[PDB]
RNA sequence: GUGGGAGAGGGUGGUGGAAUUCCCGGAGUAGCGGUGAAAUGCGCAGAUACCGGGAGGAACGCCGAUGGCGAAGGCAGCCACCUGGUCCACCCGUGACGCUGAGGCGCGAAAGCGUGGGGAGCAAACCGGAUUAGAUACCCGGGUAGUCCACGCCCUAAACGAUGCGCGCUAGGUCUCUGGGUCUCCUGGGGGCCGAAGCUAACGCGUUAAGCGCGCCGCCUGGGGAGUACGGCCGCAAGGC
């Protein structure tokens, strides 16, 4: 983005919830421009993650995006010959990319045999406080607050 | 802001021993200060810092001071 | 065992390093700290988080010393050498006053090439 | 001549504070220093940092300027003494006594030489540590001559305004230093900046001429060879003319 601010792609809302970050998600299982199949992933893991605990698949997945979203990171800046670890915080826009991404890829690094059985567990992990997206966002912010050294370095 | 002349009476610019006036003309180091916040003639300002170092070889002046707040 | 309950506190900052040493109200010093006190080894001891842990570290070992009013005296230039100040105002010690001592000649010595 | 004035102009002696280094002491642990990173180095025989005391050398922060003085080189703490140059007002005195100047003579930054002192900091050579393909360098740690003083040599330079000295003539504007004046200003004398006419190959110069004229001195005649050779002179030598 030289000249202009690159405006953000709305989503459709969706047609089950009627929420913008199900669609987001769903989005980010799709592989090779298929959706179809991508929602269905999602929805038979809504019914088994519903099923499985006894609570509403919405509140479970808001809560598990939620804490996903880390607060800190590091960026290299380069200063005085070979660059540093920088921290820094995060938008939200990249911290709603950032967690349906290590959603996608911890629930897709998991055991199970079948997609909605992964994105299931992972999303009940992470809306408990454990799983493996978790702990890469936890990693990332555990760059943060050891390299806090160089918070001069802000930029 | 205000320059020390100025703000001053009709005093003596070559008594060295009045130093209720020449600690007027130093900062608050013992740093002369310039001409522009001392207000005065290139002549006045010449005679000044002469006299000014002789009150400081008699101890009436500080030769250098500490600086506050910093 | 000294039970000093006041006295200075002196900031030596350079571009290499920044050393804190606190001391009792008629020069003699108490406790001291800098970067290489702390962990940082070398171009690491002059950033400025390493005077903030220099200064962290002095301060509490002030504290045990049993110290709570600090003047604060400050000669040198470099990076951390007011973040050495900051952390000394908020380590829980009162500051009484800050003042820049930093010594400069009258021109009297001549410099090395580097400063030249 | 008289009467005022500004000034790091020069020489001599004294004297002040800041800072570095070193030494004595106090208190105080484990590092300091250094770099793009480092390492040599220093530190448990107590460093660095802090405080007090002492010693010594060298240089003068702020004032300070785009400023001032000097023929040039060049000249900055303060005080005293010895001394040079210069500017202004008064219109007083002498009555062309002037300008330039081959040679000569004197001065002449730094570095260098000789004899004798001095020695903090810096620092060619040199000793180490790094960096690199290599490092004989830049960077880091040490360090001698030297830098400082007295006396005697050395006579070089981008010794530059790359512009010899003196005088007269030719729009102004603006900033400034220093005098005088009836002191929005004028009138001298210095330091800059724009710009008339004119000059210039152009850049640019332009009452501080590179303009218009006059006097006198120095120097130039394609580049390399070459500021070399020979000769002479000077020098302790280096070397210079
Ligand atoms: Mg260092
Ligand atoms: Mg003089
Ligand atoms: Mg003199
Ligand atoms: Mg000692
Ligand atoms: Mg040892
Ligand atoms: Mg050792
Ligand atoms: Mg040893
Ligand atoms: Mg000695
Ligand atoms: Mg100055
Ligand atoms: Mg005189
Ligand atoms: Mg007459
Ligand atoms: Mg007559
Ligand atoms: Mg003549
Ligand atoms: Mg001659
Ligand atoms: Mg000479
Ligand atoms: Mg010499
Ligand atoms: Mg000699
Ligand atoms: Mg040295
Ligand atoms: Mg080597
Ligand atoms: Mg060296
Ligand atoms: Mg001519
Ligand atoms: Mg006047
Ligand atoms: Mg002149
Ligand atoms: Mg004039
Ligand atoms: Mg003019
Ligand atoms: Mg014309
Ligand atoms: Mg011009
Ligand atoms: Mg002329
Ligand atoms: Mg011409
Ligand atoms: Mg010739
Ligand atoms: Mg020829
Ligand atoms: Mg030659
Ligand atoms: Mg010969
Ligand atoms: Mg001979
Ligand atoms: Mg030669």
């Amino acid at each position: 983005a030289r000249r202009r601010r690159a405006e953000v792609r709305q989503l459709q809302p969706d047609l089950v919830y009627g929420d913008v970050l199900v669609t987001a998600f769903i989005n980010k299982i799709m592989r090779d421009g298929k959706k179809n199949l991508a929602a269905r992933i999602f929805y038979d893991a809504c019914k088994i993650i519903q099923e499985k605990t006894g609570q509403e698949p919405l509140k479970v997945f808001k809560q598990a995006v939620e804490n996903v979203k880390p607060r800190m990171e590091v960026r290299s800046r380069r200063v005085g010959g070979a660059n540093y670890q920088v921290p820094m915080e995060v938008s939200p826009r990249r911290q709603q990319s950032l967690a349906l991404r290590w959603l996608v890829q911890a629930a897709n690094q998991r055991p199970e045999r079948r997609a909605a059985v992964r994105i299931a567990h992972e999303l009940m992990d992470a809306a408990e406080g454990k799983g493996g997206a978790v702990k890469k966002k936890e990693d990332v912010e555990r760059m943060a607050e050891a390299n806090r050294a160089y918070a001069h370095y802000r930029w | 802001k205000a320059k020390v002349k100025a703000t001053l009476g009709e005093f003596d610019l070559r008594d060295y021993r009045n130093v209720e006036v020449l600690k007027r003309f130093l900062s608050e180091t013992g740093k002369i200060l310039p001409r522009r916040r001392t207000g005065l003639s290139a002549k006045e300002q010449r005679i000044l810092a002469k006299t000014i170092k002789r009150a400081r070889i008699l101890g009436l002046l500080p030769f250098t001071e500490k600086l506050v707040r910093k | 065992k000294r039970q000093v309950a006041s006295g200075r506190a002196y900031i030596h900052a350079s571009y290499n390093n920044t050393i804190v040493t606190i001391t009792d109200p008629d020069g003699n010093p108490i406790t001291w700290s800098s970067g290489g006190v702390i962990g940082y080894k070398g171009s690491r001891k002059g950033t400025p988080y390493a005077a903030q842990l220099a200064a962290l570290d002095a301060a509490k070992k002030a504290m045990a010393y049993g110290m709570q009013s600090v003047d604060v005296i400050v000669r040198g230039t470099g990076a951390g050498r007011e973040q050495a100040i900051r952390a000394l105002q908020a380590s829980g010690l009162q500051v009484k006053s800050i003042v820049d001592d930093t010594p400069v000649p009258h021109n009297g010595c001549r410099p090395k090439k580097k400063f030249r």
